[PDB]
């Protein structure tokens, strides 16, 4: 589903076609956290 | 167990003799698993005292000595 | 020390003990314990029913005194 | 004219509470059933966020954000912004122990920064004991050791909360066995401090002694060995004596499943201790499931714990879900109230100890003999240690502990400053008391009388009270002495001169300096002979 | 704990207050309820005993067995707990 | 059929206890044992008679439900 | 709820309660002595472990002393009052 | 697992606290009933997802969230984390400005 | 050597016993049966008051609570 | 009525007159009970024949001693809301 227009919009993971809420699992979120890594900060806390 | 006979009686009219000698007459509106008995339209004749008239009365079940059952009662059908 | 262990001392020693009865202030049983159960029932041996107000002594050769009636059990002394 | 100069949180209404307010007010008459408790520790070791849980339990409408600390007792806006507690705030609540008997808990939250340890002194003067928060990660730090030592010097009952235990699970990821050693070492470090005080025996802290508790304010966790044993007792029909299980849930005891008996030598190479087996591993599994397996484990968590989670509660984020799961399983922090009730003395029991330490008058003066009875019918004495600005900063309310008698609203009292003596009686005033309140941080429950042993916030007497004061009965005939000044834990080294930019506005600055001097217990304002105005 | 009826819970909140209780033999004991139990055994500190003839004594402590208590008078404020 | 929890007599142990029993007997001595029924053990027990006489009972067990009032002569431990 | 109300009836085939068992099914009158120092004579038609009974066609007699008596068509007796049950020799199987 | 960057839990000179364990013959015989069992005994302490879940908790937002509201595509500023933090040590003046 | 109540009453089953009730009447008879709650059933049982018989009752069931003691 | 759990409260907060086995009559607002039929009476008083009155307070009666109880008096006492229009 990664490259659909409104991915998961019809599934249980998001409320419906109005596309207002989402609720993922940890396999989903961790795969996504990996794919984003080129854009993300390495910082673990605000103290920096 | 025979307490589960008495609570099949409801709306029956009885005379209840409490252990204290109080005679209570009235209509059973419900009696529980401890035979705590709840009567309505009740008259307490406390021993050596004039009968009062009462609307309702809850008797803690251990005070019951015996209940005179209503004479027409179909004991054959309730003792099953 | 616990009560049940103490009764075992009387049982093992076969100590003559005097039992106080519940509510009955007027009689006490003197004898030897030979066994008991969790309900404080005492199999009692050579039991003598002391009648303290007369100091009379009836004798009752071995009884099960029901534990429900026991108030106190103490070692009987050399006096009579 | 609409100068919205607000500088602290203020509540338009009383919040709802589980207890009726009248039950709180009526419990004030019974000093057997109340405790005056400081909460202390290092900076950010979880003190305020722990009080947030007690607030949430006692106030049904109290809101905790899913991702920021409420910090109810950080009522000042600078405390909101700085993110640290700067001034101590009291909170009086009724809370039930494990017996489900209500106790009135008087609790001063205190700041954990070293600099503001003058606020810790002002709070220890009102308390009968202290609960020390020690971060399960950091362990004993500088101001932890200072807070323990200062409590023993002030003769407070020291008790221990090992806070932020989730940081072992979630940040350090120590195996449950190595978590037990980390917790144990914190207890050992604390008892190493107490054993320096050879001259006055301080009871040894251990969870076996019922005076240590473990907690995580973020995730609504707080337990002692007994509250976990009661969870097993509840869950398994009370088929065992929970006191005897609690007594075996710490130390080098191992459980043996073959024999159902508990043994003091390891039955295998890797046998978990009873703490590791029955307390830590279930806590790890409460977390690791919802951390790794939020999408699948939630029915099993519900089935095991006997918990309901709605459709939308099951869609919560990991942090607020674990906090909600723990809130519904462990329930209210009876383990804290046990620590307080059983290990901290009542104001009545601590009365003798408190007068020895804090009262300058002879210990066998009749007035001292009365205050040691903590007698609500005795002569009025009140010791106030802390001044709090009213919401417009025009004036201060003074916060304190009635030591004897009953303080009454709209009555006259003799107020004595720190300089009063039987020789130099000039530091004495008659003031009329305004309203009286039970302060509960951001809001105040007004009361007409406060009996001995309680804490009270007092309107109208603040003008002569520079820092601490003694308020005494006017009628009282024998020599009234004061309570001694605070003996602070530190000094004011940092010297900082001030000067108005307009010399025609110097009177306004001097009024400011009088006010901040009332606010900060250890702030000294001088005028130097050079004419500089100096804050230390 | 496991659930127990409100009268026993209120009795545990009567701890630390003054109470008065009458025993089945008729004596009235007034004191400060230092402990209660789920069987309503009671320990009274600071006790005053009143006999049915109206005489009295102070007693430093009393333990009264629960099934020998006829009734208690609790304090008033417990109606708010 | 019920579940019985030990009485909190633990603080009274080994202090001299007075007792009043059914029938208004008074027994006095060193309490040093109890059970869930509060079946007492009184050591060195002494009966106090209805006339001011006294009798040494020695070591004694008392069935708990005969005990009415239980009352130190001396300070709790 | 009712499971232990139905399982109860096993022991009554042989225990001391058998005098009630025979009193019901063979219809022997029993002279139930009670507390209050009163005698009830009647045919038990049910009983239980607690020794409740329902009595048909009862004669109650006591001394009040002069003898007095009362006739009760049907009764339920709470078993805690039952001292002593006797198969009355002044009656028989019916 | 005990990562070797975590210092060992030891201090060289602390007295071990007194463990007041129950003792004596009557007390070693105390047994827990046969059904009482740790509150998640059959659940494994960790799954293959547990290490990843522990990683997400400290992830940059949104990845420390498993649920939330959607956002507009225009709202999500993909690069904003990059210039919020200090400029890397080698970037030209053109870039630093 | 212990002689517990149940073995004792079992050894008396089918033998003559005296049973005394808490309220002073005594019943002498053959103890035909006992149960695990210590009710007593006697046969040929006869009631004695002040040491005097007042006649044969026949078979009796003494409910468990009434018994003061029972013995040979 | 009472303790039938759908109607557990059936006489709660009524003023009730309680007769004990010693013949005493207590009167008060019956506002809690227990499975042992313990009862808690607020604002309780006792009454005896001559009628002699005494005030007690909040009385807890151990259930073992209760003979019976009766309704003596009612509980104490004190088109909804909304709206859209104007007039
Ligand atoms: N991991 C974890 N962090 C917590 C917990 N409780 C509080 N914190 C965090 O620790 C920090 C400090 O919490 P505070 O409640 O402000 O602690 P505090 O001691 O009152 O701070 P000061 O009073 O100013 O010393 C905040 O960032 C909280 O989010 C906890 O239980 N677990
Ligand atoms: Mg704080």
């Amino acid at each position: 589903w990664f490259y659909d227009h409104k991915p998961l919009a019809t599934t249980r993971f998001v409320n419906g076609p109005t596309y207002r809420k989402w609720a993922f699992s940890i396999p989903q979120m961790s795969t996504l956290y990996r794919l984003a890594n080129q854009l993300l900060t390495d910082l673990v806390d605000d103290n920096y | 167990k025979l307490v589960r006979f008495l609570m099949k009686l409801s709306h029956e009219t009885v005379n209840i003799e409490l252990k204290n000698g109080t005679q209570v007459s009235g209509t059973i509106m419900g009696v529980d698993v401890a035979m705590n008995t709840h009567l309505r339209a009740v008259s307490m004749t406390v021993k050596n005292k004039e009968p009062v008239k009462l609307d309702t009365l809850s008797i803690r079940g251990n005070n019951i000595r015996y209940i005179i059952l209503p004479d027409p009662l179909a004991l054959d059908t309730l003792l099953i | 020390v616990q009560p049940v262990n103490l009764i075992f001392r009387y049982l093992q020693n076969r100590t003559r003990v005097q039992i106080w009865l519940y509510e009955d202030v007027t009689h006490r049983l003197e004898g030897y314990i030979i066994g008991f159960d969790e309900f404080m029932n005492v199999v009692f041996d050579e039991a003598e029913e002391v009648n303290m107000k007369t100091k009379g002594r009836n004798k009752i050769g071995r009884i099960l005194l029901k534990g429900d009636n026991i108030t106190l059990i103490h070692a009987a002394q050399q006096e009579a | 004219p609409v100068s919205k100069k607000k500088f602290q949180a203020a509540e338009r209404f009383l919040p709802e509470t589980v207890y009726k307010k009248e039950y709180l007010a009526d419990l004030m008459d019974c000093p057997h059933i109340m405790r005056n408790v400081a909460i202390a520790g290092h900076l950010h070791h979880g003190k305020t966020t722990f009080l947030d849980c007690l607030m949430e339990q006692t106030h049904p409408e109290f809101y905790r954000a899913e991702d920021a600390d409420a910090r109810f007792t950080d009522i000042l806006f600078i405390e909101k912004q700085r993110g640290c507690s700067i001034k101590s705030q009291p909170v009086s609540i009724v809370a039930q122990d494990s017996r489900s008997k209500s106790y009135l808990l008087n609790i001063i939250d205190t700041p954990g920064h070293v600099n503001f340890s003058d606020e810790m002194t002002a709070s220890y003067r009102l308390a009968d004991g202290v609960v020390v928060m020690v971060d399960a990660h950091e362990g004993v730090m500088m101001n932890t050791e200072r807070a323990i030592r200062h409590a023993i010097q002030e003769r407070l009952a020291v008790t221990l909360c090992i806070s932020k235990i989730d940081r072992l699970l979630l940040e350090l990821k120590l195996p449950p066995a190595d978590a037990y050693f980390k917790l144990r070492l914190i207890i050992d470090q604390v008892n190493n401090i107490l054993s320096t005080f050879a001259e006055e025996d301080v009871p040894v802290l251990s969870p076996l002694n019922g005076n240590v508790i473990f907690s995580s304010g973020r995730y609504n966790v707080c337990f002692s060995l007994l509250s976990f044993s009661n969870i097993y007792a509840k869950q398994h029909g009370d088929s065992f004596n929970s006191k005897e299980f609690a007594r075996r849930l710490w130390g080098d005891i191992y459980f043996e499943k073959k024999t159902r008996k508990f043994v003091k030598k390891s039955p295998s190479h890797d046998a978990p201790r009873t703490f590791v087996q029955f307390i830590l591993e279930p806590m790890y599994k409460i977390f690791s499931q919802v951390v790794g397996d939020v999408d699948t484990c939630l029915p099993d968590v519900m089935a095991e714990l006997g918990i309901r989670l709605s459709k939308e509660e099951q869609k919560m984020n990991v942090r607020p879900l674990i906090a909600l799961i723990c809130k519904r399983f462990f329930g209210d922090f009876s383990a804290f109230v046990d620590l307080v009730v059983q290990n901290i003395k009542s104001p009545l029991e601590n009365a003798k100890t408190k007068i020895e330490q804090t009262y300058l008058g002879p210990a066998d003066s009749q007035l001292a003999q009365e205050m040691q009875k903590c007698n609500a019918e005795g002569p009025l004495m009140v010791h106030t240690t802390k001044n709090y600005p009213v919401d417009d900063a025009t004036q201060f309310h003074v916060f304190g502990r009635v030591m004897s008698g009953t303080l009454e609203a709209n009555t006259d009292v003799r107020v004595l400053g720190e300089n009063y003596s039987i020789q130099d009686e000039e530091d004495c005033r008659r003031m009329t008391v305004g309203r009286l309140f039970v302060r509960v941080a951001s809001y105040q429950i007004e009361v007409s009388r406060v009996p001995a042993g309680c804490w009270v916030l007092i309107e109208g007497i603040d003008q002569p009270i520079v820092k601490t004061a003694t308020i005494a009965e006017l009628g009282y005939e024998e020599d009234v002495y004061i309570f001694r000044p605070l003996k602070f834990n530190t000094r004011s080294c940092v010297k900082l001169a001030v000067e108005p930019i307009n010399p025609s506005e110097l009177p306004k600055m001097l009024d400011g300096l009088r006010k901040v001097n009332k606010s900060y217990p250890l702030l000294t304002t001088r005028v130097e002979e050079s004419g500089e105005h100096v804050l230390l | 704990m496991t659930s127990v009826g409100v009268p026993i819970k209120i009795l545990h909140e009567a701890e630390g207050h003054m109470v008065t209780l009458e025993t089945v033999t008729g004596e009235v004991y007034r004191g400060k309820l230092s402990e209660a139990e789920d069987n309503m055994n009671c320990q009274l500190a600071e006790t005053v005993v009143t006999f049915r003839d109206g005489r009295s004594h102070q007693l430093d402590n009393v333990f009264i067995r629960g099934n020998k208590i006829r009734f208690m008078i609790l304090p008033d404020m417990l109606k708010n707990a | 059929m019920s579940k019985t929890h030990p009485p909190e007599l633990k603080k009274y142990m080994d202090k001299e206890m007075d007792l009043k029993l059914n029938g208004n007997r008074r027994v006095s001595g060193i309490l040093r044992g109890f059970d869930p029924f509060m079946n007492m053990v009184i050591d060195e027990a002494v009966e106090y008679q209805k006339d001011g006489g006294s009798v040494n009972l020695g070591m004694t067990v008392i069935r708990g439900n005969s005990v009415v009032i239980m009352e130190p002569k001396e300070r709790i431990s | 709820a009712e499971e232990l109300a139905a399982k109860e009836d096993e022991e009554f085939n042989v225990g001391p309660l058998s005098i009630l068992t025979n009193s019901v099914k063979n219809n022997h009158q029993v002279l139930i002595n009670c507390r209050n120092n009163k005698k009830l004579l009647g045919r038990v038609k049910a009983f239980d472990r607690h020794c409740n009974m329902v009595l048909e066609n009862v004669k109650e007699m006591w001394t009040e002393s002069v003898a007095k008596d009362r006739f009760i068509s049907k009764m339920f007796l709470r078993g805690d009052s039952v001292i002593l049950v006797v198969k009355n020799p002044l009656a028989q199987a019916e | 697992y005990y990562d070797p960057l975590i210092n060992p839990i030891v201090l060289s000179n602390l007295k071990a606290t007194e463990e007041n364990l129950p003792e004596g013959e009557e007390e070693d015989e105390w047994e827990l009933p046969e059904d009482v069992r740790p509150i998640f005994e059959d659940v494994p302490l960790y799954t293959d997802n547990t290490a990843n879940g522990l990683a997400l908790l400290w992830a940059p937002r949104p990845f420390n969230l498993r649920s939330g509201r959607t956002r507009r595509a225009v709202d999500v500023p993909l690069v904003k984390s990059w210039y919020r933090e200090h400029c890397p040590a080698g970037m030209p003046v053109k870039v630093r400005v | 050597q212990p002689v517990n109540p149940k073995p004792f009453l079992n050894s008396l089953t089918g033998k003559f016993v005296v049973c005394k009730l808490k309220w002073g009447m005594e019943y002498k008879g053959v103890l035909v049966a006992v149960d695990s709650y210590m009710n007593l059933q006697l046969a040929h049982a006869e009631e004695y008051i002040d040491g005097n018989s007042q006649g044969n009752l026949g078979e009796i069931l003494i409910r468990c609570n009434n018994v003061l003691y029972v013995g040979g | 009525t009472i303790s039938k759990n759908n109607k557990m409260m059936a006489h709660l907060n009524y003023r009730m007159k309680i007769i004990l086995q010693d013949g005493r009559t207590f009167i008060g607002f019956f506002k809690a009970f227990d499975k042992h039929m313990n009862i808690l009476l607020a604002e309780c008083e006792e009454h005896r024949q001559i009628e002699e009155k005494r005030i007690l307070g909040l009385v807890l009666v151990r259930g073992e001693h209760i003979v019976s109880m009766t309704v003596d008096g009612p509980p104490p006492r004190d088109g909804g809301a909304g709206g859209v229009g104007q007039a």
